[PDB]
RNA sequence: ACAUAGCAUAUCAGAAGGCACACCCGGAGAACUGAAACAUCUUAGUACCCGGAGGAAGAGAAAGAAAAUUCGAUUCCCUUA
RNA sequence: ACCGAUAGUGAACCAGUACCGUGAGGGAAAGGUGAAAAGCACCCCGGAAGGGGAGUGAAAUAGAACCUGAAACCGUGUGCUUACAAGUAGUCAGAGCCCGUUAAUGGGUGAUGGCGUGCCUUUUGUAGAAUGAACCGGCGAGUUACGAUUUGAUGCAAGGUUAAGCAGUAAAUGUGGAGCCGUAGCGAAAGCGAGUCUGAAUAGGGCGUUUAGUAUUUGGUCGUAGACCCGAAACCAGGUGAU
RNA sequence: GAGGGUAGCGGAGAAAUUCCAAUCGAACCUGGAGAUAGCUGGUUCUCUCCGAAAUAGCUUUAGGGCUAGCCUCAAGUGAUGA
RNA sequence: UAACUUGGGAGUCAGAACAUGGGUGAUAAGGUCCGUGUUCGAAAGGGAAACAGCCCAGACCACCAGCUAAGGUCCCAAAAU
RNA sequence: GACAAUGGUAGGAGAGCGUUCUAAGGGCGUUGAAGCAUGAUCGUAAGGACAUGUGGAGCGCUUAGAAGUGAGAAUGCCGGUGUGAGUAGCGAAAGACGGGUGAGAAUCCCGUCCACCGAUUGACUAAGGUUUCCAGAGGAAGGCUCGUCCGCUCUGGGUUAGU
RNA sequence: UAGGCCCAAGCGACUGUUUAUCAAAAACACAGGUCUCUGCUAAACCGUAAGGUGAUGUAUAGGGGCUGACGCCUGCCCGGU
RNA sequence: UCCUAAGGUAGCGAAAUUCCUUGUCGGGUAAGUUCCGACCCGCACGAAAGGCGUAACGAUUUGGGCACUGUCUCAACGAGAGACUCGGUGAAAUCAUAGUACCUGUGAAGAUGCAGGUUACCCGCGACAGGACGGAAAGACCCCGUGGAGCUUUACUGUAGCCUGAUAUUGAAAUUCGGCACAGCUAGCUGUGUUGGCUUUCUAACCCGCACCACUUAUCGUGGUGGGAGACAGUGUCAAGCGGGCAGUUUGACUGGGGCGGUCGCCUCCUAAAAGGUAACGGAGGCGCUCAAAGGUUCCCUCAGAAUGGUUGGAAAUCAUUCAUAGAGUGUAAAGGCAUAAGGGAGCUUGACUGCGAGACCUACAAGUCGAGCAGGGUCGAAAGACGGACUUAGUGAUCCGGUGGUUCCGCAUG
């Protein structure tokens, strides 16, 4: 049977050698400083794609 | 699976829908044009 | 067998990494952070600007220097010129 | 009371039961387990039970797919994935 | 490139039979004389069973518990050795007496000295008075299909590659270019392109550009399947039982 | 003593959680079924080279796990390590 | 004589005693809890009578060869009455 | 010729022997194959040989494949054999003697004497069990001993209804 | 072969039954007492329904609690469920 | 006097109930924690989960006498079965290999095996029970598992049943009481049409475990006839409330073993061993905000106290003079800072901005803070410059889903 792969890869963008999430602590609270909420752009994975490189596959 | 810590996509917030019509263009780079000569014509059913 | 007090605190904080975080000598970069403290423990002196109550950090590129100026006080310079 | 249920004779062989119940079609239909617990979910419309046929049953001759220029009943195999 | 009697169906053998259960239902063991029955006429001890001769046969040391006959284990005379001794049974020195080898710095026995608390699992640690094994045989635990990523191999090179089917020693070879991956990325998307995106900005940033991918396979590891084996109380269907 | 009835989500009980084919806080026999087991026990041939940890963070988590830390081959960079 | 970057494969998350700086305890423990070293775990030998953790020292195998470490030198037992 | 390195668990990395089968090449086998037993031999290990017995018919060696591939532990499974051990136990109780049979007699058969139940160890009927019933013959196995005997084996027989 | 007896307390009134196979009791039943439901296809149960029990019975009779012969007796609170 | 719905009457009472307790006192015995009678000082008796007494009864529980005896001080001997010796037959649990001594000591802290002593020739039968942590059951006690069962309840979510409406089967007639659509008059009434309900009243549906007749000789059933109920019920469909009768289920961890008590994240010290880091149920404290000015800028000023006197006298609420280095103050707890003020006033104003960010520190990750300078628009200042919140460090909560305001974006033939 086929690996099948889980959606919750709606979260990420395969570039082109590494992931890119979207960053986290969106909603739901602006009672927050302000230069922080400027920081609302996005960043590539981490090394623990170690942990999850057989889950996110067939998105190459 | 974290042990029971919940795992790194369910703190990560999702976005974005794909489409109904995405039309994917065969890209095909000037370079390629480099080989062939008389210059008549480059065509759908010739470029393939 | 008997039933002992019950204790009242415990409950410490977590930590902050304070102190020097570059040292006297070496080569640093116009961003970097010299020294950090929750106070005014050492003042800055040219090339180098305060934060918020904290980070004392250099303007531009060079070498660092510590120094005193009064009789307590100290300063940190920094010069660029090698 | 008029006829019908009812009742009495004579013909007929139609049925019932069994099947390899392997495969199929409808009726009815659990839980253990996975989620690291568990109720929506999933194990699965799976196993047990019952009904009817066949050497194959079901589907089937567009109130369809499609969007370009359209081709064309149903089933099955590979890709779409 | 399936097993050869503890394997293979439970069942090679007058098997779902003996046998256990009131019942529904469980459910074994047990193959081989030789080429041919030529299956030991006769003689002897014994009531017989057995046995020694004779006899058949290449072989009865092949005698119907029958080819081959290993170990535990119970026995028979023997070469060395033992009744003043403290012992996880050996090992290393070494006397005396007996035997002569796949002929080599020879084999067996051992009066006496040094040295010394078995094995496996589990542990911070074990001789452990923690667990496990009576002993000897036989059986008995990382496998396969499908995928994903990795190095090692081999074809071809900006190209590599066939699926189902159809022909064909159930021939692994011919055709089939539907598809997949790669040659270009960025952004949620429209769209734009060697660069886009946020952005008022040609400012600054993040991800790219300068080229090696691809098909099959030997390894290591993941996923879905029972997925290293052996073990639970317990749940839900469908029935058999008031002797 | 002879016939008979009541059957598991049930039956019978002068009530004890007693009895139901040497039993029972819910009988037995098949089938789902090789249930699951973060828990014990077991895992078989030989030799070379190198060879740790028993800590940190977070968890219905404390005898389990994931990441960093510490070892190992393979490539590189190569003077950054003592 | 290492170090670091990348990529395959893990195992550990039950530690213990000594020597010292400390909290708790009663300047009690082979106690518990941190720092910091060593050894054991995963290390056999020699000494401490025997004795995982103390003292010397790291076993590739052979030989009936010599110096030495920690501890010792009348006898059991190698070496000075 | 040097020069250094070689304790070691969990675990990581290489080189290796052996077992069963197939493909190809090349052989040994009634002048004795595989296994079995014995031996002082050879390789660094797993292991490889060679003579001699027993054995009666199908095996090696090189290369290369594929795996149901290796045993000492799972209170493992099955089949054998022991230790305990000539030890505990012979499943209530009154027998003694003579004769006979017999190859063999405390145990079987005949006699006298003795004891034992006697609202039962007596005489009958149903329930069950299904040849155990009787005669003749036998001694392997069964009977907690023995055996000439039997509820066991072998051969041949036995049950009659109008009430 | 055929009964030991007496005095005096506690819980049960009694005869009876129970944990086969460690408990025979001070437990359970019992006649009596009392509250409440039930007008006849009765309520209450068993069954999905049809059927049946109650009952071929009719409130001086049925099912359901709580006490346990007889004697003297059963005091106070309707805020809460 | 305070509160409750009321505050325990009768009768018993250190009892099957009395902790302190062998309560004190009287009988019984010489001696009496148990028994008997009384006391009330009922931890915590009490009136149908019944109180107090009761002749008869019990294989009942407790205490005391008499008769009697090997129960005992104190054992002895007789009879029989086994045990023992010989002939017959002949098992079993267990078992790493064994030629298996004791002392003191060491050790996983209780030795047949180890060190040091001491004492013992080889071999069997009859007994005894101190060891071999002897055998027998993968300890029932305790504690763990995100293991199961059975039971309970105002745990959560459901469900068999039961009560009440709507609408169908389901028809006729009347009385009324309405709202709504219109007219006319004095907010309110007449007619006037929709239009719901509300009471009744019939009769063909439906039901009658309702009597008679036929199938038939029959309590079921079918059919007619007469009666009684009657558009209700019974039945389906949808909707509410009842609902431990019955089912699947959850019920945390830390812990000098567990429940009990207390804790669970952030901030600040100390322990912490002169960088950072560093635990314990070790010692001390806080927070889950506040401020339109207590934020930004430009100027200017320096304190709490100690004296010394002066209408009122707090010892001290104003006024001056002098000596005052921070002994005051900083919205908040602590440490580190501040007298260039980062403290106190006075004038203007919103930078408590938009798009960003080289590079660092911390770190498993997600997060977390510090940022020179760049553009657009400003505020204050003469200008140089400062300003992207309060002297720092606390004052907060992923994802998913939903709401509101924009949007050059998609919008499943085309719009
Ligand atoms: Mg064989
Ligand atoms: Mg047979
Ligand atoms: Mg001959
Ligand atoms: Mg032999
Ligand atoms: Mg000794
Ligand atoms: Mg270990
Ligand atoms: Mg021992
Ligand atoms: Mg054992
Ligand atoms: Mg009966
Ligand atoms: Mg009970
Ligand atoms: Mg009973
Ligand atoms: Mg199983
Ligand atoms: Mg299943
Ligand atoms: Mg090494
Ligand atoms: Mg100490
Ligand atoms: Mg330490
Ligand atoms: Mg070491
Ligand atoms: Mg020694
Ligand atoms: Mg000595
Ligand atoms: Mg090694
Ligand atoms: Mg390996
Ligand atoms: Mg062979
Ligand atoms: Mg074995
Ligand atoms: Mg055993
Ligand atoms: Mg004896
Ligand atoms: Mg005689
Ligand atoms: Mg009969
Ligand atoms: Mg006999
Ligand atoms: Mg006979
Ligand atoms: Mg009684
Ligand atoms: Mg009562
Ligand atoms: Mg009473
Ligand atoms: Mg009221
Ligand atoms: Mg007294
Ligand atoms: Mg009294
Ligand atoms: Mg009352
Ligand atoms: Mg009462
Ligand atoms: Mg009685
Ligand atoms: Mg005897
Ligand atoms: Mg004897
Ligand atoms: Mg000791
Ligand atoms: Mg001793
Ligand atoms: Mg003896
Ligand atoms: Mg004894
Ligand atoms: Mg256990
Ligand atoms: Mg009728
Ligand atoms: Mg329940
Ligand atoms: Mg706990
Ligand atoms: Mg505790
Ligand atoms: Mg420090
Ligand atoms: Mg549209
Ligand atoms: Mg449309």
């Amino acid at each position: 049977p086929k690996m099948k792969t889980h959606r919750g890869a709606a979260k990420r963008v395969k570039r082109t050698a590494s992931g890119q999430l979207k960053r986290s602590r969106a909603f739901t609270s602006h009672l927050f400083a302000n230069k922080s909420t400027k920081q609302k752009r996005q960043l590539r994975k981490a090394r623990l794609v170690s942990k999850s490189d057989m889950k996110r596959v067939k998105q190459l | 699976f974290e042990g029971g810590q919940l795992p790194l996509f369910r703190r990560l917030p999702k976005r974005g829908f794909t489409n109904i019509n995405r039309k994917e263009y065969a890209i095909v780079n000037l370079d390629q044009l480099n080989k062939f000569e008389d210059g008549t014509e480059v065509t759908p059913a010739l470029l393939v | 067998k008997k039933g002992v007090s019950s204790t009242k605190n415990g409950r410490d904080s977590e930590s902050k990494r304070l102190g020097a975080k570059r040292a006297d000598g070496q080569f640093v970069t116009g961003g970097s952070i010299l020294y950090r403290q929750r106070g005014t423990k050492i003042y800055p002196g040219e090339n180098v600007g305060r934060g918020g109550d904290d980070t004392l950090f250099a303007k531009i590129d060079g070498v660092v220097k510590f120094e005193r100026k009064g009789r307590d006080k100290k300063q940190v310079s920094v010069y660029a010129v090698a």
